């Protein structure tokens, strides 16, 4: 089938961690999945990344209650007839 | 590997490289210069780009973090081609790229600047031209005599110094 | 996944709540199969994959070969009746 | 904003004008059909939908040498036998009643 | 070797007339007849249940589905031994149950769609094959276009299947959403657990399930069934149920359902009471296809339904296909014939059959007892294995309603034979011409299948156990 | 008039038939035949005799299958 | 096409580099917005820990 | 013979077409700096033109050359970021 | 610049306006027109995303053949339609009401793997975070979408494009099966 | 045995050509060589089960 | 180059109780190895549709009275009756090369065969005018399809290296 062919051609942007589930299942006698789960759970926030949304939440919600903002090496927005400007 | 977005909003980081990895030499040529030096940073630094891309093989998914060592030392040969190229043969580069930045960048329109720098850098540099995969009995490409795909526009310059090269039996 | 979902679903009360016409039906049937489409193509698109496209470029020959189909079956029933009906078959 | 989009968006403002030049300038104020005409149409779509059915091949041609070549001509070699269906039964001709049959005169 | 029948036919019917028909289907009796004959030894691929993945992770060719796949073809020669042979030679007979002239290619196509389910694996050869079907059910029906309920019937099926083919595609494209792959071995008994599977694949289910006749959807196929012509609807109503039904059975996406448990236990109450009070045969007929229907959702939920399934679809599919052609034959002897198309209508026209003849009533006798579930025949035995599934896996309301089911459905199988064992006032002394000598050789040897099949029982099992296990 | 003599009652005769009176399919359907039947009968004469087939273009970046021996310089 | 991918592990190398570096900066970028309130910073929400470029950011 | 007003209105439509294209080659090469324009369009060509702006300093295809990159060819790196596609 | 940035959900907008504009019209080819209307803001969503092949495809065969098709059959045909009154529709009211809240609710449910039943609603509506694009110099051929379509159903999936023969074929003979009248 | 599970096979076969004599109001032999065709016919039907019996039962004894 | 496998892919694993030369023969070697008696299975059944006509129309006539069919149609069963034989010939003489028919013949032949192939310093198998991952792909499709004889014909036409064996 087409089971990790890409856009063009290539691999998805989760074929790694699907296939290292793989090798996990490969070598693994059924009823004995239970040590292979974290492979899995890789796998299911590569595709739908739901533990990197939760952390971002409670960053940000940390981070907008403050009145200093912020205080870091700021990221600068420019428009696309300026990417190389000065 | 994707194809940009509805409205995709541009931004950069005014950040440093943190600590513990050294600043090197990066290299500064557009796409005509580099893609002119391609098969002679592809002939000099052939085991150093190996090195690299079986480094980021065998380090599956670490990747990125794992050979900062050593996608150092593909830039520092490349710019030692490329500084080399320079000092050696500048006009004669610069005729092949100034050629190259027309005709949409297509290696097709400009053998005649081409198999001059050719000559010059076989001659000091002693890199060669190869494409590989091609089995004998097969000609390479940018070898062959009245090809069937000729340029629009031969441009002048290139015509100039290809006949003086004739008159001098340099080539 | 929004666009997707919502032709699907008032597409099909667009079908579901009509008693005046056939070829609303026809319509929103063809609209329901837009739908999918809609939600399947942006699966494709943020997974990086050409397989939703697969079952997308397939799906499309099936609503066609599915239009002709059954614009042959209304003729059928057109031939030996007079008028198609107003409140349906 | 490229030089692609303004004509995109400027075609349909010369076409209201010309449209409201008219409206500032005019004066203003079932039947039985043929099998033939119906399925002219109908049939149309299924040889207008195998055409993109073979426009990715025609995209990525030099990838599938020898092989996408057997599938594409067996999948054209499964359309023409439908092709050679319709052609076999006559389905696009229109007939009519001008003959007279050509029944020899018969006396006694 | 369809394929091989399909391209070489269309372009065969395409240059013949309308007078060759009849015997174009009888060549393409013969060749499935030779094609069940010479290459039926394919058994030997599978010895301990092997399983093989051809065209790519596309196609699954297993032996459950080799005995599907070998069911349909059987089925498909009795099917079409009755298109190519008349019935009399009578004008009446010639003018009754006319096959037109792609009737033959679309069957052929119906049984590509239908294989196509049985023996695949991907989704996107699901969503093709129950198109190919479809599409075939859609032209099956309004064939017959000179007529006005089956062009009706024909319009209908349209737009039903048309709801159920978007619900399919909408949970396959939303199993892709959750998980990147469309095979069903994803799964492989670690994703259930750790992921909310459970409405997607209910709802992959009740969207085939619900094209079947599952039961509060079972008002527009009893309607279809009754308008369609009488020998339209034997072939519709076998095929999309016993090719669909294999599909969810080989492949247990809904273990303990709870939606499939109550739409289980709502079919055999409302199968069975539904079909009391009906005065049309191919009414009563088509209820007794949905309870018969029903005891499938609850092998269904089980785990290892493949004695059960098998043994009851091809018991289903002999009982079925012989008393619908029980009905084929009583139409010469009743007094009323209206309808071209449907010439027997009601059950109330085959009155005193047993006066007319005895033998087809001795016949029409062992098939509703067949389906009441008799012990000395083939239909008791169907019953006893799903019960021995059933119980054994812990569904015993499930059970008792099952019983309460089949005790409601005999009261209206029975009526056939309460209105066929009568006195008629008028009966036949001497027919002059006979009944076609090889389409009631079929009927003789589908009956002596239903009333010997348990000598064989035993060797059944014996086999079975050798080539699934 | 001209009829059909039917392919099974001479073949030969048939297609110098259809090459006549329906050329619109004789010339239509022969063009057409002789694509797939040549391709069968054509290619291994060509490939022994005028040229054999190229070599492969390459797809991704070709990795070898070595063990990295340890490169020695541009150090710093 | 040669060309092409004698060109390749150049630009890899010059992109890896400023995925690191961005990827780096962005991090400590959030150290600095979660001190006080008690949070790791540094625990990435893989099981097997390797270097994921980030993405889903927050909207500048 | 030859008529001339038969063939004045394909001489009018012909030296339209003509002048309208000469002006044409002539925009272009005067947005580009004097040099002819990219009609086929990779993706790898598109990051590289991207790489090329970034690189020579706002102007579009200048096409510098220069033995190392400046110090602040480090650090105008961008990355692009994307809206949620709802 | 960020006038730029509301587009797709502009076009979700105007899709519900659109298929509002289908089911509450007075003749049957102004259904129709608006059908067209919403295949073409779909198409406009489609090249949004970053899908330009396939917009163009719905115009090839969406506004295409079906549209001339479904023109074609109201025109050569005589249908019967009633308006969109309130004595006869108002009756279905509280049951669209209904429906609605249940099918959308529950048609944006299936995207989340938790078993709550209100935090899979909620990672629904809970994604404004901006995806992260980088540059890998890994492709060299202009493989766009359309070729890997092509190598695709030509070699992992020739079966399915063999299969789709067979269908293209009974859409041939399903017309000429039925529309004929045979002698 | 082999031999009875012939006979019980063709005497099936004999039952089929007599009911479908019977369904057509024939008399019983009617063509008394059909029940020879009906013998043959489901005797080798009872050869073919019989084979695939005896093999199903060797594959299970060389599991051992 | 052009021959190396790089898949993984089982070795000897017999699907009978005999030894399996070959995971998908090529079509010219099942054309090779089949015995007599299998085109005996050909000759059978092209006899067996033109009879078997003229038989069921012997058993009851199609317009009352008993005439021969046509020639046009015993052409048509001859042609069926060789695409019946020509399945069930490619079906046994396939089976022969997985083991799990009597297989005493043709593992001598494939001994013979491929040992004067190896002395002769060429491939085993042949070289495919194919990219690997087309002979990869192509031979995903071509494995196994003798089931689903009863569906559509597929064959083996690509030469690709893997077939079960022991090495390559
Ligand atoms: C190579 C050499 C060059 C190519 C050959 C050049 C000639 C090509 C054939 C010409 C077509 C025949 C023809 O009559 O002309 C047009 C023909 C018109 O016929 P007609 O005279 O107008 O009929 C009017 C009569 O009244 C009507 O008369 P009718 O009722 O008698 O019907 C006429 C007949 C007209 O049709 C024909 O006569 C053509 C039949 C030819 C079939 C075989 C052709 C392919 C040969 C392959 C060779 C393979 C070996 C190659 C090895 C190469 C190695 C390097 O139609 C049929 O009877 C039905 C077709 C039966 C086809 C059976 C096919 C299946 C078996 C054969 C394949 C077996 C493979 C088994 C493998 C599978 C195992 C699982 O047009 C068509 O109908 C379409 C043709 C479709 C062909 C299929
Ligand atoms: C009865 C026998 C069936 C007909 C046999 C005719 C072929 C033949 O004898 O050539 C021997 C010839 C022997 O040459 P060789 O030197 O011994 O070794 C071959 C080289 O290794 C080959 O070189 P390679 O190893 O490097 O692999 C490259 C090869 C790779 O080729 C492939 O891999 C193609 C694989 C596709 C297999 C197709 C199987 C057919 C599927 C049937 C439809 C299924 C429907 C399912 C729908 C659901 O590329 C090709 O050579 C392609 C040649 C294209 C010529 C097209 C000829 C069109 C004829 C169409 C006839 C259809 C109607 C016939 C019935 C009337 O084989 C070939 O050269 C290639 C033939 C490929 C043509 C496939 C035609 C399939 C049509 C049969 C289907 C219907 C009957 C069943
Ligand atoms: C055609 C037109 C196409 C239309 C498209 C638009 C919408 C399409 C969606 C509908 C698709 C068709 C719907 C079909 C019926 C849905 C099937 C369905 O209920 O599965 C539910 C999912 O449990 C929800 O979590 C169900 C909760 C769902 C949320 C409820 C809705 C919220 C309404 C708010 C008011 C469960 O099934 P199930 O019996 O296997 O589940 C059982 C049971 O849950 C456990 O107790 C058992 O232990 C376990 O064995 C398990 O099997
Ligand atoms: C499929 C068959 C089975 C369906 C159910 C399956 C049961 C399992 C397997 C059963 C194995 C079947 C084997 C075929 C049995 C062969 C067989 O007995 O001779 C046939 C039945 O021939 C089929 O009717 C042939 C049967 C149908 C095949 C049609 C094409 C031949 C017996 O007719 P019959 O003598 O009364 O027919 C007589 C007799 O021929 C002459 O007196 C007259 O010419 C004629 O008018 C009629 O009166
Ligand atoms: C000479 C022919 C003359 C023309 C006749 C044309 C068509 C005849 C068609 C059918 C006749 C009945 C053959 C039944 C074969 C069952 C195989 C089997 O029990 O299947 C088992 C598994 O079944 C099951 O799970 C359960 C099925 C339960 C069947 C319930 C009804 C059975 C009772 C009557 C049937 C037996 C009556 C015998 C009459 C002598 C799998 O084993 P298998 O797949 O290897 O068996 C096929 C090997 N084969 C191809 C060589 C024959
Ligand atoms: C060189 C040798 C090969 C040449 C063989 C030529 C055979 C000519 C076919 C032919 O005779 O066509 C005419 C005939 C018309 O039949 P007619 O009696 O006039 O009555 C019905 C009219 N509609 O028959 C017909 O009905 C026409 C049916 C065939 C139409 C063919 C056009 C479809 C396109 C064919 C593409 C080529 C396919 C080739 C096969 C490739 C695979 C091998």
């Amino acid at each position: 089938t087409a089971a990790g062919i890409s856009l063009t051609g290539g691999r998805n942007r989760c074929f790694s961690e699907w296939q290292s589930f793989m090798h996990c299942t490969a070598k693994t006698d059924a009823k004995s999945r239970a040590q292979c789960l974290p492979n899995f759970e890789d796998y299911m926030e590569c595709l739908h990344h739901t533990k990197e949304k939760a952390r971002l939440r409670e960053i940000e919600s940390v981070l907008k209650q403050k009145k200093e903002g912020l205080e870091a090496p700021p990221v600068k927005v420019i428009p696309v007839k300026a990417i190389g400007l000065v | 590997p994707r194809e940009a977005a509805a409205h995709w909003v541009p931004f950069e980081d005014k950040a440093n490289m943190p600590d513990n990895v050294p600043d090197v030499v990066e290299v500064g040529a557009t796409s005509a210069p580099l893609l002119s030096a391609s098969y002679f940073i592809g002939a000099k630094c052939k085991p150093y780009n190996d090195d690299f891309m079986l480094c980021r093989e065998e380090s599956q998914g670490s990747g990125a973090i794992d050979c900062l060592k050593e996608g150092r030392r593909v830039t520092r040969c490349a710019v030692s081609v490329i500084e080399d190229i320079n000092k050696s043969c500048l006009d004669e580069f610069r005729l092949h790229w100034q050629c190259l930045e027309q005709n949409n960048h297509q290696l097709s329109g400009c053998r005649k600047a081409e198999a001059l720098l050719n000559k010059c850098v076989f001659t000091k540099l002693n890199l060669e031209k190869k494409i590989p995969g091609l089995r004998p009995d097969e000609e390479p490409v940018f070898l062959k005599k009245d090809p069937w795909i000729k340029p629009a526009v031969d441009d002048f310059k290139s015509v100039r110094a290809y006949a003086e090269a004739k008159k001098n039996g340099t080539l | 996944m929004f666009i997707g979902t919502i032709i699907l679903v008032l597409s099909f009360l667009g079908f579901v709540f009509n008693r005046r016409n056939i070829i609303l039906a026809f319509i929103c049937l063809e609209t329901m199969l837009l739908g999918i489409n809609l939600i399947l193509l942006r699966n494709s698109v943020l997974f990086d994959d050409i397989s939703g496209s697969l079952f997308a470029i397939v799906i499309i020959i099936l609503a066609g070969v599915e239009s002709a189909i059954g614009l042959s079956l209304l003729v059928s029933y057109y031939r030996l009746r007079g008028v198609i009906n107003s409140y349906g078959i | 904003m490229n030089t692609f989009i303004i004509f995109i968006i400027l075609i349909p403002i010369v076409g209201f004008a010309l449209l409201a030049v008219n409206i500032l300038l005019a004066v203003y104020k079932r039947l039985a059909f043929n099998a033939a005409f119906i399925l002219v149409a109908i049939l149309f779509l299924p040889f207008d939908l195998e055409i993109s059915t073979l426009l990715p091949y025609v995209m990525s041609i030099y990838l599938v040498s020898n092989y996408g070549f057997t599938i594409v001509l067996l999948f054209l070699l499964i359309l023409i036998i439908g092709f050679v269906y319709e052609i076999n039964t006559n389905a696009l001709k229109i007939n009519k009643h001008n003959k007279p049959n050509t029944d020899s005169l018969i006396y006694k | 070797m369809l394929i091989l029948a399909i391209i070489s036919l269309i372009t065969f019917v395409s240059m013949s007339k309308l007078s060759d028909n009849r015997a174009i289907i009888r060549l393409i009796n013969i060749y499935l007849i030779l094609v069940l004959v010479l290459d039926s030894f394919l058994y030997l691929l599978f010895l301990n249940n092997q399983t093989y993945t051809v065209m790519g992770e596309l196609l699954i060719f297993n032996s459950f589905t080799f005995y599907i796949d070998m069911l349909i073809y059987f089925i498909m020669i009795v099917i079409s031994s009755l298109y190519g042979y008349n019935l009399y030679n009578n004008n009446l007979y010639k003018t009754l149950f006319e096959p037109k002239k792609e009737l033959i290619i679309l069957f052929l196509i119906n049984i590509l769609g239908a294989l196509l389910i049985v023996h695949s694996n991907d989704f996107i050869t699901l969503f093709v094959a129950i198109e190919l079907q479809s599409y075939s059910i859609y032209l099956i029906t309004a064939i017959y276009n000179s007529s006005y309920k089956a062009s009706k019937a024909s319009m209908l099926y349209f737009f039903m299947g048309g709801i159920l083919s978007i619900l399919i595609a909408y949970s396959i494209n939303t199993y892709y959403s959750v998980l990147n792959s469309y095979t069903l071995h994803s799964l492989d008994s670690l994703i259930i657990n750790t992921l909310d599977l459970n409405l997607i694949l209910i709802a992959l289910s009740l969207g085939l399930l619900f094209k079947i006749g599952i039961a509060p959807l079972h008002k527009w196929l009893i309607s279809i069934y009754e308008n369609t012509p009488i020998l339209i609807t034997i072939y519709i109503s076998l095929i999309p149920k016993i090719s669909i039904l294999s599909y969810l059975v080989l492949s247990n996406i809904s273990i303990n359902s709870l939606v499939i448990s109550i739409l289980a236990i709502l079919t055999l109450l409302v199968g069975s009471v539904g079909g009391l009070l009906q005065i049309k045969i191919k009414r009563l007929l088509a209820f007794s296809g949905l309870t018969n229907a029903g005891y499938m959702m609850l092998l269904l939920l089980l785990n290892n339904n493949e004695f059960s399934y098998l043994y009851y679809i091809t018991q289903y599919s002999i009982s079925h296909l012989a008393i619908f052609m029980i009905i084929i034959f009583s139409i010469y002897y009743i007094n009323y014939i209206n309808n071209q198309y449907n010439p027997i209508i009601y059950v109330n026209q085959l009155k005193g059959l047993i006066h007319d003849n005895a033998y087809l009533v001795l016949s029409m006798a062992i098939v509703v007892f067949s389906f009441i579930g008799i012990p000395p025949l083939l239909g008791f035995f169907g019953k006893l294995n799903i019960l021995m599934s059933i119980l054994n896996n812990g569904y015993y309301f499930i059970s008792i309603v099952l019983i309460v089911a089949s005790l409601i459905s005999a009261l209206y199988y029975l009526y056939l034979l309460n209105v066929s064992i009568q006195d008629k006032n008028n009966i036949l002394i001497n027919s002059n011409e006979t009944v076609s000598s090889v389409l009631s050789y079929i009927l003789s040897s589908l009956i002596i299948l239903i009333t010997f099949g348990f000598i064989y029982n035993s060797l059944i099992i014996d086999i079975f156990n050798v080539y699934f296990n | 008039i001209n009829a059909n003599p039917g392919f099974w009652n001479g073949p030969f005769r048939y297609l110098r038939w259809s090459a006549h009176n329906r050329p619109h399919l004789f010339f239509a359907f022969a063009i057409g035949i002789a694509g797939p039947v040549a391709a069968l009968t054509l290619t291994p004469l060509r490939r022994k005799y005028l040229y054999p087939d190229h070599s492969p273009l390459p797809q991704s970046y070709p990795l070898p299958q070595r063990a990295r021996e340890g490169l020695t310089g541009f150090d710093d | 096409l040669w060309a092409r991918i004698y060109l390749m592990p150049l630009l890899q190398a010059e992109e890896d580099r400023q995925t690191v570096r961005r990827s780096i900066a962005q991090l400590e970028r959030e150290k600095e917005i979660m001190k006080g309130t008690g949070f790791d910073v540094d625990k990435s929400v893989y099981n097997d820990g390797k270097f994921h470029a980030p993405a889903l950011m927050i909207p500048p | 013979a030859i008529p001339f007003e038969a063939l004045l209105p394909y001489g009018i439509i012909f030296g339209l077409l003509t002048a309208g294209g000469g002006a044409m080659q002539v925009l272009h090469v005067y947005r580009n700096g004097g040099v002819r324009d990219r009609f086929a369009i990779d993706q790898w060509d598109s990051q590289m033109m991207e790489r090329d702006l970034r690189l020579n300093g706002g102007q579009g295809r200048k096409q510098v050359d220069q033995a190392t990159a400046p110090e602040a060819f480090k650090h105008n790196h961008v990355w692009k970021s994307e809206r949620p596609l709802i | 610049m960020y006038l730029t940035y509301y587009f797709i959900e502009i076009t979700i907008f105007l899709a519900i306006l659109c298929t509002i504009f289908i089911i509450s019209a007075k003749n049957p080819m102004v259904s129709i027109l608006y059908m067209i209307a919403l295949f073409v803001i779909a198409a406009m969503y489609l090249y949004l995303i970053g899908l330009g092949i396939f917009s163009l495809l719905y115009i090839m065969i969406y506004i295409g053949a079906i549209a001339v098709l479904f023109l074609f059959i109201i025109t050569l045909l005589d249908i019967n339609s009633t308006e969109l009154s309130v004595k006869s529709n108002i009756r279905d009211l509280p049951l669209v009401l209904i429906s609605l809240i249940v099918l959308t609710i529950s048609g944006l449910m299936i995207y989340s793997n938790d078993s709550i039943l209100i935090n899979k609603l909620l990672e629904a509506f809970g994604n404004d975070y901006n995806t992260i694009i980088t540059q890998d110099w890994f492709n060299i051929e202009n493989t766009t979408l359309l070729t890997t379509i092509g190598n695709v159903l030509l070699t992992n999936n020739a079966f399915i494009l063999l299969v789709l023969a067979i269908v293209l074929l009974l859409g041939i003979i399903g017309p000429i099966s039925i529309t004929m009248k045979h002698k | 045995a082999l031999f009875t599970s012939l006979v019980g096979a063709s005497g099936l076969g004999f039952a089929t050509k007599f009911l479908s004599n019977k369904i057509r109001l024939k008399p019983a032999g009617y063509y008394p060589l059909g029940y020879v065709f009906s013998g043959v016919a489901w005797a080798g039907l009872g050869l073919v089960l019989h084979n695939v019996h005896q093999h199903s039962l060797e594959v299970l004894e060389k599991k051992k | 180059s052009s021959s190396t496998p790089l898949v993984k892919t089982s070795v000897n694993y017999s699907y009978g109780d005999y030894p399996l030369i070959d995971a998908d023969p090529h079509f010219k070697r099942v054309v090779g190895y089949m015995r007599p008696s299998d085109y005996g299975v050909i000759g059978l059944a092209t006899a067996a549709l033109p009879a078997g006509i003229c038989f069921a129309e012997w058993l009851d006539p199609v317009k009352g009275k008993f005439a021969r069919p046509s020639v046009k149609f015993l052409r048509v069963a001859t042609m069926l009756g060789f695409a019946v034989g020509f399945g069930a010939a490619y079906a046994r003489s396939s089976l022969r090369f997985f083991g799990v028919t009597e297989n005493a013949r043709e593992y001598k032949k494939d001994e013979a065969q491929m040992a004067a192939r190896k002395a002769a310093g060429l491939e085993p198998y042949g070289t495919s005018s194919l990219t690997p991952e087309l002979q990869e792909i192509a031979a995903k499709n071509s494995a196994h399809s003798i089931a689903g004889l009863f569906i559509f014909p597929w064959f083996n036409f690509v030469n690709h290296p893997y077939h079960g064996r022991e090495q390559k």
